[PDB]
């Protein structure tokens, strides 16, 4: 499982988006019998929290998920070639750390809950 | 008490881009779905468009599906209809009405309960 | 403060009813009224607790209720092992005592 | 099996003190209030007081306040009641009784045998 | 017509009992293990929610009781054991100038103590209080023993561990919530129409005391009288004040700490001597403030016992020293103060008070078996200012006069003290999953 | 995250159904280093059990899920206006505690497993 | 919950595929207060790992999941009647233990990631 882990860390975002399963499979597994257990418990919570995010968004069970949130040029004005072909995910995460929680809120609030309510109302027509 | 009052109606040419606006009072605007229904001068009633209570789901007849655009603002209590590329068959009195659908949490409202004065449109 | 008849009497097969009367007002203080049975020579045992509950192992014959100030026990099915002293209690007050004579 | 075993009968003169013990077994001692109730021969039941075997706190009836002391020992699981300055009418059967729980209920589930104390000249 | 629709995230809860964890801003209550607190903790008001609350069945009190006892044992575990101190003591009366209040309370005891070398012994002398020393034999041999030597092993408290209570917060784990009753006239039990949800409780100082609640919370408007059953004299009455009464407790004696090496790396801390005169420890309360506070308490008790019933306060009828006196820990010293002058009054419906205090250095906290603690002496003079925020009272039963009610101090069960702070908090578990009819059908 | 938690507990079910993400995000996080760890573990199990329910039903990854189980008037005869507009979720849960496991069984057994088998058979046409 | 557990262990695979919820519901729950806790933690990790597999495949939230991996006769030449009607799951698992990781790799690599990328590209048309 470990093999290939973080190998595309220095690759472009496009090239590094085809190895998502390699990172995904590496997120899940005498006081030293307690502390290690705590670490195991910690890993589970982190995994579940990320999965919870994917579930409050319409992204449950997916590694690549398309959404209805428009991109804002304030978050980033770079082209697609300057993000996917000429840029790595670490650089992108360093720039967009500043805006992550606005995008997360837009993902959580407007799009998924309005879409879910609209499916609730279309299903009773 | 429910008072629907349409405006923006008048005369336009083929290819025109005409905007109507229906103002509502006397009830909770955001709690009801709204529809536009048209009546040609010499014919009966024809349903044109439907918008839900939140303004997120819109439905149209095939004959206007790519030309008409229903919209609503729930703070201002204003329903609106923007018609582009108006055709000779679109000459009619347009009425705004309350009803046509409801959310899953309400009882069925598959009917038009309240109606407007009407607004003549001559293409 | 919890007056009781001085004595009660029954015949084998029928039922007896003992009454406890409280001088004080109702004031919702009568929720916890228990009854005791003192066979001569021994220490009292509990027949009813909280007006109309029975300790596990107590026969269904003993059964009390309440009405305002008053509150009563009903020994329904009187045998010959019922010659005891029956006392009503509300917390610390004890009843005055009724000697149930079998006939 | 829950049991309460009291000391044997005693004969006292007026002015003496009498201390009656009650050894408890079969339950958690600190979890139930202990009550002392006396019954003079031929008369009804008279409640004397209670002791909290956990906190050691006590509560005496007004008839006995100033004369009666109640104590406990959780090491040997024993409750004690001492009456000073006995009088002629104080002759009675003194019972210890266990409350069904921690002071909420006064319907005494278990009783001791009863210690007969007679006071005479 | 209608179809089952599943909702996840439903704001519904159930009564629950769980293990609440800790938040706090060389301490008895650990504090390092306890999670650090978060600034500006969120409080959310639940509008249109009425929730039943029972203080008298609140598992937060039982958990706090267990946690404080366990923390005390954990603090005592690594400290010096004083088992060698169970030797014959030769005690005489102190030869300094001693006030009559203290004549015979403090004894000068000499004994043969061990040293770092197992083949040597030292002759040493320490000052001990009379409430910690037992005559070995009835005869006047002047040979005495420590009070605990026959029944329990004694451990010295670590001098570097402060006995000052610090506020602690009890926090619910994820999936659970703490509901706080915000009603300001809440009698303890019943529906609460004003409810909020909190991450954690307020800062609760686990102050250990009897008969008086110290450094607690105040009632918002009026004195509150809370009892599980006000008609049951076997249950305690918790009185919460709306204004604190300031109590000033002092140990006037200047004190020294003498260090005796009893093992290779074990030190025993003796009182040694007193510089200057010897005076009794005591507490002062304002007479007028206490008298108005008692007037308010009587005014509130008449709401339960009658407008025309005489309310009498009298001293404790019995029990151990911890419950017949106002016991407390301040400055590192354990005071047992005589409250017979606080509760000495009849109230018919129509300066300062000095409470003498005795000191013990050998303490058996709670009522554990086979474990006692020696309290090392504190150098200097202890001056303590505390707020009295409530009372623990017991009503005298078996009264032969129905026109008078008599209330006496009680205590000794610390769950009644910590229930005076946790009375407004309830733990519930969240039930986020639910079903309801809607018109939406699955395709 | 905590902010707004249980705020709609006293609101109507309709109004309180638009805040589901607020409750959802608050379900996931020396003997005191073990007991607290146990509490953390407990929370995870509860979360997973609820998610497991949603997965055995056709509701995985959703906060609002429509089903094919008809409502039974025995469970409740109240109108929609008397449930969504004039009623809170606590009152509804108190009434429907009595019937919850029948609805859960119908959700688990007939609808999801028959739908899943029917998709298994439609996919091979 | 326990009732009926593993009851179809000796049944045919077809008959035993209608009881999947019974096994699914039984996967989720002083040194003896630590070891038992470790066991609880262990169960969670196992559950999550299996769920993670289902998520890296296109099978999240499903007990029966159809895929685009063709069956290979090298893995098994038996007919459908000799697998579903005349065979149990234990026998099938004993034969196909040898080939499980090849099928798992094909499930993980070609089908799901190529399908996910193709949906990423269809959604922008
Ligand atoms: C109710 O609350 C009040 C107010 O918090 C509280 O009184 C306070 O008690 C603490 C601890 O006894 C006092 O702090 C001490 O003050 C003296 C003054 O000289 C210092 O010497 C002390 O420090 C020494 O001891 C510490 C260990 O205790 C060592 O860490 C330190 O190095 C020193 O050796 C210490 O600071 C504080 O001054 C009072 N406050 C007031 C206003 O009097 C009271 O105790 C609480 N009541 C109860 C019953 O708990
Ligand atoms: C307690 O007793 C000891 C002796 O057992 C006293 O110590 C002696 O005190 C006198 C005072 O004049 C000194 O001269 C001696 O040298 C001391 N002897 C030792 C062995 O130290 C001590 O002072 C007494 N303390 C009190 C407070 O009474
Ligand atoms: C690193 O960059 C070079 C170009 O400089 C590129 O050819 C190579 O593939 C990159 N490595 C990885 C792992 O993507
Ligand atoms: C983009 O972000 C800015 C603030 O940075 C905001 O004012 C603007 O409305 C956003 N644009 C869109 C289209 O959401
Ligand atoms: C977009 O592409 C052009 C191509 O010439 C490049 O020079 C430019 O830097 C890019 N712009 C941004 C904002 O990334
Ligand atoms: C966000 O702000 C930080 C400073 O607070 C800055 O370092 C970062 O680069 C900012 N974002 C962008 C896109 O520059
Ligand atoms: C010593 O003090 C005791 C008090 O414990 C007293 O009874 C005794 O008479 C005193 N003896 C003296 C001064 O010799
Ligand atoms: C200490 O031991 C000596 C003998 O070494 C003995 O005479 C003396 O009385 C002992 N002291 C005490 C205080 O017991
Ligand atoms: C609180 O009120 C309830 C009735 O709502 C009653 O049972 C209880 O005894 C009251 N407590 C006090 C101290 O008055
Ligand atoms: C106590 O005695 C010491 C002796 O050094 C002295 O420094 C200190 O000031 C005294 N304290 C008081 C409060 O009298
Ligand atoms: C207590 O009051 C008395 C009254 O005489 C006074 O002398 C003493 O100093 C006071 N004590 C304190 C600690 O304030
Ligand atoms: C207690 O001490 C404070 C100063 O710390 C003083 O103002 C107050 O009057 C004292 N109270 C009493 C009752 O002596
Ligand atoms: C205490 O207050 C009461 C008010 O009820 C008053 O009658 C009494 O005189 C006061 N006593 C003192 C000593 O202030
Ligand atoms: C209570 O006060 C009386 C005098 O009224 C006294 O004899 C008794 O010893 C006191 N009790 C306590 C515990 O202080
Ligand atoms: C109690 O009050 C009486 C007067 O009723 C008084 O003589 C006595 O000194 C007081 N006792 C105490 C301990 O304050
Ligand atoms: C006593 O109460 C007052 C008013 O609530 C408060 O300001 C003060 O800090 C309190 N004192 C202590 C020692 O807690
Ligand atoms: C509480 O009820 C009132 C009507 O009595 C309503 O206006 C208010 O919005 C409700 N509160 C919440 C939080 O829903
Ligand atoms: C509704 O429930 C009753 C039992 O309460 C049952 O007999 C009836 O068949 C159910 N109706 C439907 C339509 O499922
Ligand atoms: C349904 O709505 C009517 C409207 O008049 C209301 O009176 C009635 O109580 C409701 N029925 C039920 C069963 O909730
Ligand atoms: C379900 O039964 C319980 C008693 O077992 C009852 O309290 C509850 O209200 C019942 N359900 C309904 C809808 O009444
Ligand atoms: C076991 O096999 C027999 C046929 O031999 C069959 O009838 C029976 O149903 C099977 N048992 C189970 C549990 O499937
Ligand atoms: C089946 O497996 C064999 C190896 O066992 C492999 O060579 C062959 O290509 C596979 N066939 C298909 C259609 O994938
Ligand atoms: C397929 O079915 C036939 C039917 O006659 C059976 O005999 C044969 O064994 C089966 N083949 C395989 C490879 O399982
Ligand atoms: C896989 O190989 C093992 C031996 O390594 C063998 O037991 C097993 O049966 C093989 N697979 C098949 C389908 O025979």
């Amino acid at each position: 499982v470990f093999l290939g882990f973080l190998g595309a860390a220095g690759s472009t975002m496009g090239a590094a988006s085809m190895t998502l399963t390699v990172q995904a499979r590496n997120l899940l597994s005498t006081v030293w019998g307690i502390k290690q257990l705590q670490a195991r418990v910690l890993a589970v919570e982190r995994y579940l929290r990320d999965q919870q995010l994917l579930g409050i968004w319409g992204c449950s069970g997916k590694l690549i998920c398309c959404t209805n949130v428009p991109w804002n040029s304030s978050w980033s004005n770079r082209n697609l070639s300057e993000i996917w072909d000429n840029m790595t995910w670490l650089q992108w995460d360093k720039e967009i750390s500043n805006y992550t929680q606005i995008i997360y809120g837009l993902l959580e609030e407007s799009q998924n809950q309005q879409e879910k309510n609209e499916q609730d109302l279309l299903a009773l027509d | 008490e429910v008072q629907l009052v349409e405006t923006g109606g008048g005369l336009v040419q083929p290819g025109g881009s005409l905007k109507l606006s229906c103002r509502a009072s006397g009830y909770t605007f955001s709690s009801f779905a709204m529809s536009w229904v048209r009546q040609a001068p010499g014919k009966g009633l024809e349903w044109v468009s439907l918008i839900n209570d939140r303004g997120g789901l819109t439905f149209y007849v095939d004959s206007v599906k790519g030309r008409f655009t229903i919209s609503r603002d729930n703070s201002k209590n204003t329903l609106s209809l923007q018609m582009h590329s108006l055709r000779d068959g679109d000459t009619a009195v347009y009425y705004c009405a309350t009803g046509g659908m409801s959310s899953a949490l309400q009882s069925s409202k598959y009917y038009f309960d309240f109606w407007g004065q009407g607004a003549l449109v001559t293409v | 403060a919890l007056t009781q008849p001085p004595s009660a009497s029954g015949s084998p097969g029928q039922s007896v009813t003992i009454s406890c009367t409280g001088t004080s007002s109702d004031v919702g203080g009568y929720n916890y009224v228990s009854w005791y049975q003192q066979h001569p020579g021994k220490a009292p045992k509990v027949i009813i607790y909280e007006v109309s509950k029975r300790p596990s192992g107590v026969p269904d014959r003993f059964s009390g209720s309440k009405s305002g100030n008053t509150a009563s026990l009903t020994v329904s099915g009187l045998q010959a092992d019922d010659e005891a002293d029956y006392y009503c209690s509300s917390y610390e007050v004890f009843g005055t005592g009724t000697k149930v004579t079998v006939l | 099996q829950v049991q309460l075993v009291q000391s044997g009968a005693e004969v006292k003169k007026p002015g003496a003190s009498v201390k009656v013990s009650c050894k408890a077994s079969g339950y958690t001692f600190t979890g139930h209030y202990m009550h002392w109730v006396r019954q003079a021969p031929g008369q009804g039941l008279e409640w004397m007081g209670w002791i909290n075997p956990y906190s050691s706190g006590t509560n005496y009836a007004q008839n006995f306040q100033g004369r009666v002391t109640m104590t406990r020992d959780t090491s040997i699981t024993t409750a004690y009641m001492e009456l000073s300055r006995l009088r002629s009418d104080d002759t009675a059967v003194y019972y210890c009784a266990r409350a069904p729980d921690y002071g909420d209920r006064w319907d005494f589930d278990y009783w001791g045998q009863g210690t007969l104390v007679t006071v005479s000249s | 017509n209608l179809w089952v629709t599943v909702y996840y995230g439903v704001p519904v809860w159930k009564d629950a009992e769980t293990t609440l964890f800790c938040a706090s801003d060389h301490n008895v209550w650990a504090t390092h293990a306890c999670v650090p607190t978060d600034p500006n903790p969120q409080e959310i008001h639940l509008e249109n929610v009425t929730e039943e609350f029972n203080m008298w069945k609140n598992n937060m009190v039982e958990q706090m009781h267990t946690d404080i006892i366990s923390l005390w044992d954990q603090s005592l575990k690594p400290c010096v054991k004083l088992t060698p101190l169970c030797v014959t003591l030769q005690c005489t009366n102190v030869t300094n100038n001693i006030t009559d209040d203290m004549r015979g309370e403090l004894k000068n005891c000499s004994f043969n103590m061990t040293t770092e070398l197992r083949d040597k012994r030292q002759k040493v002398h320490a000052l001990f209080y009379k409430l910690d020393i037992v005559p070995i034999n009835e005869n006047q041999n002047t040979s005495y023993r420590l009070i605990n030597c026959n029944t329990a092993a004694i451990t010295q408290a670590c001098p570097k561990v402060s006995f000052e209570p610090i506020p602690i917060h009890y926090c619910a784990p994820a999936g659970f919530a703490i509901l706080k009753c915000k009603d300001k006239k809440f009698n303890g039990t019943g529906p609460c129409p004003s409810v909020s949800t909190v991450q954690c409780t307020h800062g609760i100082k686990p102050v250990v005391s009897t008969q008086l609640l110290l450094n607690g919370s105040l009632a918002e408007e009026e004195v509150m009288i809370r009892s599980k059953d006000i008609r049951n004299n076997a249950k305690n009455i918790l009185v919460q004040f709306n204004t604190p009464v300031q109590i000033n407790c002092t140990r006037p004696n200047n004190n020294t700490r003498k260090s005796i090496r009893i093992g290779p790396g074990q030190w025993f801390y003796a009182t040694g001597d007193i510089i200057g005169d010897i005076r009794q420890a005591h507490c002062n309360v304002s007479k007028a403030t206490w008298n108005e506070t008692l007037g308010k308490v009587v005014k509130q008790l008449r709401k339960h016992f009658g407008n025309n019933t005489i309310i009498r306060f009298a001293n404790s009828s019995g029990g151990d020293l911890e419950v017949t006196t106002h016991s407390f820990n301040c400055g590192g010293e354990f005071f047992y103060c005589d409250t017979s002058g606080l509760f000495n009054s009849t109230w018919i419906s129509n300066d300062s008070i000095t409470l003498p205090c005795r000191i013990k250095q050998i303490i058996n906290m709670w009522q554990r078996i086979g474990q006692a603690m020696y309290a090392p002496p504190i150098q200097g003079v202890i001056r303590c200012v505390s707020n009295i925020t409530g009372l623990i009272l017991t009503r005298d039963g078996g009264s032969t006069d129905s026109t008078t009610e008599t209330f006496r101090p009680s205590g000794g069960d610390m769950r009644d003290n910590w229930r005076s702070e946790l009375y407004k908090y309830k733990v519930v578990k969240i039930e986020p999953l639910g079903v309801a009819p809607t018109r939406c059908k699955r395709r």
